């Protein structure tokens, strides 16, 4: 759909250089991701550094598919997360499901926190192994948020980042949404900032 | 997949798939017009040698044969064709 | 199926998966038939008017369906992208 | 080897179609086969089918409907006399109506009901339903 | 000179064609030098869809070399010296029937002397400077018959436009249905 | 899948489609004729000729560039060799093996392999019976190979 500025502006090399999301992993590059800029002679994979605005914001019209965002969730079971996916559930649509996922919650009429979706998502496809399977079932599209690491069979699109500690798990959904909302919803159209921080967004208690 | 054009698929899916299945078969190896530095001469070498060829006559050496592709010496422009 | 003189002589005509022109044989359960929908020229769901289509059991089992529809309402006249006849 | 051709591709066509492949690819192309499909097609059982040449014995794409029920090759290729096909139909055609047994004469790499209107018979390669 | 460069005896359209040949060896040096001995059979006009003719040459055979040597010039002076016109190059090839049963031995056929062969050659020399890359063929529910022809994506400007015509010229000669494709 | 073991190998050449010319090559057909016929007396084998032709000069196959298939050409010129070349490496292997069996009668692996090999040959020798390219009767004889080459 080429537009205008969804395009990089005066700051999209300044703010993820203090947070690391171009980075890949140790001795590990998984055949299953265009989603690694080369690969250096001293250590480590400099994830291609132009194509995540390609399949982390398919990933935003596909919905735009929600008539009702609390179905638009965030999938998880980590520590640094339970403070970004809980939370993708607050500022817009979604039952949080971090911690308990709630196994079944997508197999099988017999449980508790009830599911019957049409594009769910998924932090770590090593922690979230059941949007690849609770989908290879019956009729529930999925979307993995595909590091150098994500069995790609049946989570049909790419969502790459970096999770070896630190922030960017949570602080990355944030971008699924902002830019899903700037198709359909209620915020505002080059810029008039955006009233939080990426330094609310981090821990709650260690 | 319930279906697909296998006529023409992607360009992708060929580059990787094996020489003898891109449908119509075609080679990978291809030829490579070499200036040894001394002479201007230009010898038409093959990517998979088996032979090292000498350059024209200067008696020079060129390109050793290994598993598949020559390893060419230092001097050699090796423009492809 | 019919007689000498135009008398449909049957129990019924079977319904046939919509992308797979097999058959749907009575007691399938697995069995769906969709009712998506259309917008009217406006965020309003058009009423008493919809699309249709019809899954076997056949393919529910095989992952299939998600990619079978994502051929078809792009292939029909509503959706744009996701899908490719050239993989 | 591959000792026989038509067979090989046919079997894969009743093993595409079973699974609901909408199509196929098959290797060694013949005339024989080109002709075979050209019969099948006339009778409403496949479509289009987009030879491909490669200067070789060659590859052929066969786009689907999902009608095909079943098209085994027979296979010595026996002999046959006119009034004999009247034994075959009912030993490998569900009905009669319908669904063509199919054979190879002289014209003709052409079924039996057309065979009446010609009054000819020789050897019987495949069969459709 | 020119009746000379006719290779038969008769003759109306040929003698202007012979004239424009004996004119380029007259006018252009570099061109007599190659062209001088290059003899031909007869010509055949053949109509195309959008009004526009097509100038059908027929070759003795041998020089198909001679002719290919200087086609990609020759045509260009000719397309100007004749209008509308599409000038082509193809050979006249001694096809033959298949021996029946009551038939006979003669001696054979020498494969390349068979309907498809010739039809393959007719190919090579309907285009020419492009080189064939990839063939393809359709078979539709009215036993269609359609060849896709695959082209190389280089020098298709030598001529493109032609094309609309090409399809036709390969139609009168044969009774067929031909298409092209530039692949990406 | 190789006719003697448990082995299903795949690996040949993916002659390329183009029948005519390389175009990028612009030298002459005569040119390589000369070259092969240059090579032959020296001490050739058609198998090798191409290799040598390929790796150094224009060529791509003799085949494009001429309307023949090396051999054909040597045969016109009379350089075919008394033997069909592929054979003259098998028999060779015979001598070269049998000899080794006889320094060390306490070797089976080798033995078998010999046979195996006697057999490659008879079958290939039955073919270069059939088609007029071994004077009828030829039969292979274990011991007569050492003044047939040296």
């Amino acid at each position: 759909s080429l537009p205008a500025t969804f395009d990089l502006t005066p700051e999209d090399a300044q703010l993820l250089l203090a947070a690391n999301t171009h980075l890949g992993a140790r001795n590990v590059q998984v055949h299953q991701e265009p989603y690694v800029f080369n690969a250096r002679p001293d250590g480590v994979h400099v994830i291609n550094v132009g194509k995540t605005w390609e399949k982390l914001v398919l990933a935003a019209r596909i919905i735009a598919a929600i008539p009702n965002p609390e179905d638009v969730v965030a999938i998880s079971s980590r520590t640094f997360g339970q403070r970004a996916v809980l939370k993708f559930a607050a500022h817009t649509g979604a039952t949080p499901i971090a911690g308990r996922f709630t196994p079944g919650s997508f197999t099988n009429y017999i449980t508790r926190s009830f599911k019957e979706p049409r594009l769910v998502i998924v932090t770590d496809p090593r922690s979230d192994a059941q949007a690849i399977k609770e989908a290879s079932y019956v009729n529930i599209p999925v979307i993995a948020l595909t590091d150098l690491d994500s069995p790609s069979e049946f989570v049909d699109v790419a969502i790459p980042c970096n999770n070896r500690g630190k922030h960017s798990i949570g602080l990355i959904w944030y971008l699924l949404a902002r830019e899903v909302l700037r198709l359909r919803g209620a915020l505002v159209d080059r810029t008039q900032p955006w009233s939080i921080m990426p330094d609310l967004y981090f821990y709650r208690d260690p | 997949v319930l279906v697909q054009d296998l006529l023409h698929p992607t360009a992708a899916s060929e580059a990787r798939k094996h020489k003898l299945k891109t449908l119509v078969q075609g080679p990978r190896s291809y030829f490579l017009d070499v200036k040894c530095p001394g002479c201007l001469n230009i010898t038409t070498v093959f990517s998979h040698a088996q032979t090292a060829v000498t350059c024209e006559s200067c008696s020079t050496i060129l390109c050793t044969p290994t598993g598949g592709k020559a390893k060419l010496s230092e001097g050699t422009s090796f423009r492809r064709k | 199926m019919e007689n000498d003189k135009g008398q449909l002589v049957e129990l019924y005509v079977p319904r046939k998966c919509s992308a797979t022109n097999r058959i749907i044989k009575a007691d399938d359960h697995a069995s769906v038939q969709i009712n998506v929908a259309k917008v009217d020229e406006e965020g309003r769901a058009i009423p008493g008017e919809y699309v249709t289509y019809a899954l076997s059991g056949y393919v529910r089992s095989r992952g299939e369906s998600d990619d079978s529809l994502n051929r078809l309402a792009q292939n029909d006249g509503l959706l744009k992208n996701v899908w490719s006849y050239s993989r | 080897t591959r000792s026989s051709v038509l067979a090989d591709a046919l079997n894969a066509i009743n093993n595409a179609e079973k699974t609901g492949k909408r199509q196929v690819l098959i290797r060694p192309s013949s005339k024989v086969i080109i002709k075979f499909l050209q019969v099948m097609q006339k009778h409403g059982y496949i479509g289009e089918f987009e030879y491909i040449d490669d200067h070789r014995s060659g590859k052929i794409v066969v786009q689907l409907n999902g009608r095909l029920n079943k098209c085994g090759v027979i296979s010595p290729r026996f002999n046959v006399k006119i009034g004999d096909i009247e034994k075959w139909t009912a030993n490998l055609l569900p009905a009669r109506q319908f669904g063509y047994v199919i054979l190879t004469t002289s014209a003709g790499i052409m079924d039996h009901e057309e065979a009446r209107r010609k009054h000819v018979s020789g050897k019987i390669l495949g069969f459709v339903y | 000179p020119q009746a000379k460069i006719l290779s038969q005896a008769p003759t109306e359209l040929e003698l202007q064609v012979a004239q424009a040949f004996v004119e380029l060896e007259n006018s252009s040096p570099e061109l007599k030098a190659e062209l001088r001995p290059l003899q031909f059979k007869s010509i055949r006009e053949i109509d195309v869809a959008g009004g526009k003719k097509a100038l059908a040459i027929f070759v003795p055979v041998p020089s198909l070399a001679g002719f290919h040597k200087v086609q990609t010039k020759l045509t260009r002076e000719l397309e100007k010296k004749f209008q509308d016109r599409h000038v082509i190059f193809l050979a006249e090839r001694r096809i033959l029937p298949k021996p029946s049963r009551t038939s006979r031995q003669v001696q054979k056929r020498p494969r390349s002397r068979t309907l498809t062969a010739v039809h393959d050659k007719i190919l090579e020399d309907l285009v020419f400077p492009t080189e064939i890359v990839g063939k393809r063929v359709r078979y539709l529910v009215g036993g269609n018959k359609i060849q896709k022809v695959l082209l190389d994506s280089k020098d298709v400007q030598q001529i493109d436009y032609k094309l609309e015509s090409f399809q036709a010229v390969y139609n009168k000669l044969t009774g067929k249905q031909i298409v092209f494709e530039i692949p990406s | 899948g190789r006719m003697h073991s448990a082995g299903k190998g795949i690996s040949s050449s993916a002659i390329p489609y183009s029948r005519n010319a390389p175009a990028w090559f612009k030298l002459s057909s005569e040119s390589v004729i000369e070259q092969i016929v240059k090579y032959a007396r020296k001490g050739l084998t058609p198998s090798q000729i191409g290799v040598l032709l390929r790796d150094a000069h224009g060529v791509t196959q003799a085949r494009v560039i001429t309307g023949n298939k090396i051999m054909r050409i040597l045969k016109s010129n009379g350089l075919a060799p008394e033997i069909p070349e592929d054979l003259y490496y098998l028999i060779k292997k015979a001598v070269s093996v049998r000899k080794h069996l006889e320094r060390n009668r306490k070797d089976k692996d080798a033995k078998f392999r010999l046979i195996l090999i006697e057999s490659r040959i008879h079958r290939l020798a039955r073919y270069y019976r059939t088609v007029a390219v071994l004077p009828p009767n030829w039969k292979y004889e274990s011991a007569t190979a050492s003044a047939l080459v040296n």
